[PDB]
């Protein structure tokens, strides 16, 4: 937090805990519907998590809605959390590099902008100018012999 | 010959072709090499002995003796005809790679017309997550001025064909040198006048601009500071000498053709004075901008030494967030010592043991400490386009009215000889010459550029204006000088030469010179081969290398080929008089 | 929500009503926890719609 809020910053109490879990069942609700097109009633009891600490860094996992000895596997909400991690971001005013999952890391947006060489198109238009000079002063030259 | 106007431009046309590139781009680079405040005290210590004197020595002879670099030495002795043709030659080897530089600003000047700035952020790798690897350890303007510009090889040896946007840029600041030089030095006024005025109300916006960094304090500490060990360096006191002998350009015979032209009335005294301090002074200036931006770099750098190493602990051994600053820093690296041994252990080889001392002393070495640098201040501003265009305008401007200068004295002695200009006007010398230096100056833009035009910025011209200025002084005052010359009278009338002039460029000048040669060579000598600096990508950081064998013989050749003319021409006379 | 994303404009299913209804009930969490001193467990079953 105080990285990336500086101040403002809030406190995480467990409200914000439910908060999390909630969201994070709202991913999952969505995964299940856009790909799969089933309708899975996840909850947030069904998003375990342990080993709170300090640096706030803690490990979840998420369940089938009422049934303990069903995980779903990471590989799959490794891609809910991918699909709505924009979504997740913003609700707690994270920026992406503050709210790490470790595991999972953003790669979309290359640079090609550039249609038409803008160096080149400067460097063209101003040797003209030199070379206009170049060229009549040579010629008032000979006029002065 | 024609003569000059209003009389307030020659003293413009020498501030001119004085406060050229030797000031504001490769002073703080010599100053950066040497320590900072182990290179200014030898500067002043030569500036009041060896370099307003025989200043005013070069002027009173052009002023005298009425012609040009050549004719003027051959009307004192004709034994000693060479001089003339050594201090053409020199100027022929400054040029030649003098205009390279010229080169460069137009090719970053072009570029900083985009958005954002090229030099600002690093491309994306080979899977569009993270940076490049050489702009993780090397900053962003580090790898734009290696690897976009020069493409630099990491050896001397691997070297390989001719690059193509550079040599581009090199044809067109000829062609603009070229353009500006059609009316002849005898009345090239205007472009003079213009230049200084211009270099110095943009020295200012970034003194205002430099002054109020965060972190720009730290690099003024270290420029003035004095550390009274250097001051054994020998090498620091010959480029001292060299620096100065380069920045005013004596020895280049072109100062004696400017004091040639002007009318017979001057006061010379007073005219080599006010331009030497002003040379010395703008020096001073520029090295008060440039190692306070500098500074700014340093500080900027060691900041991050601390976020990441204090992040990394934070990150291990766990912590609360927002809990290892500065102070807080060395309070848990000891806490966290005594209380987590077992992966301490594992964990303390790695701490990045980063401290600002070092940070601000090995930061940007090298030939490009005003290319950078300046932009290590130009990617921090309100709006960066503008402010680019302005600080590399003035280096371009600068460059342009030191190239002047140098063209014009490798042309006033061809334009003399009434056999030379009487099959070639006055329109194709100058194209001449302007061709052959820009189908020579095509060895620079290879793919191992920078270190051919670092032998030619370290041998060349330092040695041969070295070994020149004490013949000239020997020619005036011991073969014919302060009898005749301290005639001088009916030229100006100051009624004598104030006995602080005689003792000084009659025997202060040659006893200097020779003894710092002898204590250069005697370390040159001794020290092996000579070495240099390579790039090394896969680190990011410059490493040494000795010098191949045909470099050697190059530098050999480099300074052979300018200061044994001499000999040469003496030998012609004693040997031509035979029958 | 069309007039205020104007595009990139999501879609209002009841993945959405889940959401609303979870992050008032952390609302309520909160004002019961730094005006009255409580801690009340509300869920998102208890915000009728
Ligand atoms: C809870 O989920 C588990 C899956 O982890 C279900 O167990 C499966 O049951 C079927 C038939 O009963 C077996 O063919 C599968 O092999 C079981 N899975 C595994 C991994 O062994 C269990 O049925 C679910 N509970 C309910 C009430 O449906
Ligand atoms: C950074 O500094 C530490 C301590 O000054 C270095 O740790 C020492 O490493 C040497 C090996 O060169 C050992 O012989 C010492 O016993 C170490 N000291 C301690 C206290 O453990 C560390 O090597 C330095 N880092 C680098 C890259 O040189
Ligand atoms: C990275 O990009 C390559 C294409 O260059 C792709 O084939 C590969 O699967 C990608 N790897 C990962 C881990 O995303
Ligand atoms: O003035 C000259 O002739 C060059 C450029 C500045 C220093 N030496
Ligand atoms: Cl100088």
């Amino acid at each position: 937090l105080k990285s990336a809020l500086g101040d403002k910053a809030y406190e995480w109490n467990d409200n914000e805990m439910y908060l999390f879990r909630s969201s994070v069942a709202y991913a999952m609700r969505q995964y299940f519907l856009k790909v799969k097109n089933q309708m899975i009633l996840f909850g947030e009891e069904d998003v375990r998590v342990a080993n709170l600490k300090p640096r706030i860094s803690f490990n979840f996992f998420v369940t089938a809605p009422k049934n303990v000895s069903d995980i779903i596997p990471r590989t799959e909400v490794e891609k809910a959390i991918r699909m709505s991690r924009s979504r997740i971001n913003d609700a707690f005013r994270l920026n992406d590099n503050s709210l790490e999952f470790l595991g999972i890391q953003p790669t979309l947006g290359p640079p090609n902008q550039p249609p038409v060489s803008i160096w080149l198109i400067v460097f063209g238009v101003v040797m003209g100018v030199i070379v206009v000079g170049i060229v009549i002063l040579i010629f008032t030259g000979i006029r002065d012999r | 010959r024609p003569l000059w106007a209003n009389s307030l431009q020659f003293v413009f046309a020498c501030i001119s072709y004085a406060v050229g590139l030797g000031n504001v781009w490769r002073f703080p680079y010599l100053c950066q090499m040497y320590g900072g405040g182990s290179f200014l005290v030898p500067y002043i210590i030569m500036l009041i002995v060896e370099g307003m004197p025989l200043l005013y020595l070069e002027l009173a002879v052009g002023q005298r003796m009425r012609q040009g670099s050549i004719g003027a030495w051959r009307t004192i002795s004709p034994y000693l005809s060479g001089v003339g043709v050594a201090s053409v030659v020199v100027s022929f080897f400054l040029s030649m790679y003098y205009n390279v530089i010229n080169a460069w600003a137009f090719w970053y000047l072009f570029h900083s017309f985009q958005d954002p700035l090229p030099w600002s952020v690093c491309p994306l790798n080979g899977n569009h997550t993270g940076y490049d690897e050489e702009c993780e350890k090397a900053s962003s303007t580090q790898y734009f001025w290696y690897r976009k510009t020069l493409n630099i090889s990491p050896s001397l040896q691997e070297n390989g064909g001719v690059q193509w946007e550079p040599a581009l840029c090199l044809l067109l600041a000829w062609l603009v040198v070229y353009l500006c030089i059609l009316r002849g030095t005898e009345s090239t006024g205007k472009v003079v006048y213009f230049t200084a005025s211009l270099p110095y109300c943009v020295l200012i916006i970034y003194l205002i601009r430099g002054l109020t960094l965060h972190g720009a304090t730290n690099g003024l500490m270290y420029m003035f500071t004095p550390k009274i060990e250097q001051l054994a360096n020998p090498k620091a006191w010959i480029n001292a000498a060299t620096q100065i002998f380069f920045s005013l350009g004596l020895g280049f015979g072109s100062l004696i053709a400017f004091a040639s032209y002007n009318e017979p009335s001057n006061n010379c005294q007073k005219h080599a004075i006010i331009v030497s301090l002003i040379n010395s002074f703008t020096s001073i200036f520029a090295s008060i901008v440039t190692f306070s931006i500098y500074g700014f770099k340093a500080t900027f750098n060691y900041e991050n030494c601390l976020k990441k190493v204090s992040l990394l602990l934070t990150n291990t051994f766990d912590l609360e967030d927002g809990f290892l600053t500065a102070s807080n820093l060395e309070q848990v690296k000891g806490y966290l010592a005594s209380a987590y041994p077992s992966k301490y252990s594992e964990m303390f080889p790695q701490i990045k043991n980063c401290s600002l001392e070092s940070e601000l002393d090995t930061a940007v070495q090298g030939t490009g400490l005003a290319f950078i640098v300046y932009t290590e201040a130009i990617k921090n501003m309100e709006v960066s386009q503008l402010w680019s265009v302005l600080y590399f305008f003035m280096l371009l401007m600068l460059g342009i009215g030191s190239m002047l200068g140098n063209t014009a004295a490798i042309l006033t002695p061809l334009t003399d000889s009434k056999i030379i200009s009487s099959h070639l006007p006055k329109e194709a010398i100058s194209g001449l010459v302007c061709l052959v230096n820009c189908a020579i100056g095509m060895v620079f833009t290879m793919e191992a550029g920078n270190y051919w035009f670092d032998i030619f910025n370290d041998y060349a011209a330092t040695l041969s204006l070295l070994l020149i200025v004490l013949v000239e002084t020997i020619a005036v005052c011991y073969v014919y000088g302060l009898r005749r010359f301290e005639s001088d009278l009916k030229a100006m009338t100051g009624r004598a030469v104030s006995w602080y002039w005689k003792v000084m460029w009659a025997g202060v000048s040659p006893l200097l010179i020779v003894s710092l040669f002898v204590f250069y060579l005697s370390d040159y000598i001794l020290t092996g081969t000579l070495k240099y600096q390579a790039w090394d990508a896969s680190q990011g950081q410059l490493v040494t290398k000795d010098y191949p064998a045909y470099a050697l013989a190059v530098i050999g050749l480099l300074v052979a080929s300018s200061t044994m003319c001499i000999p040469l021409a003496a030998l012609g006379t004693f040997v031509q008089r035979r029958l």
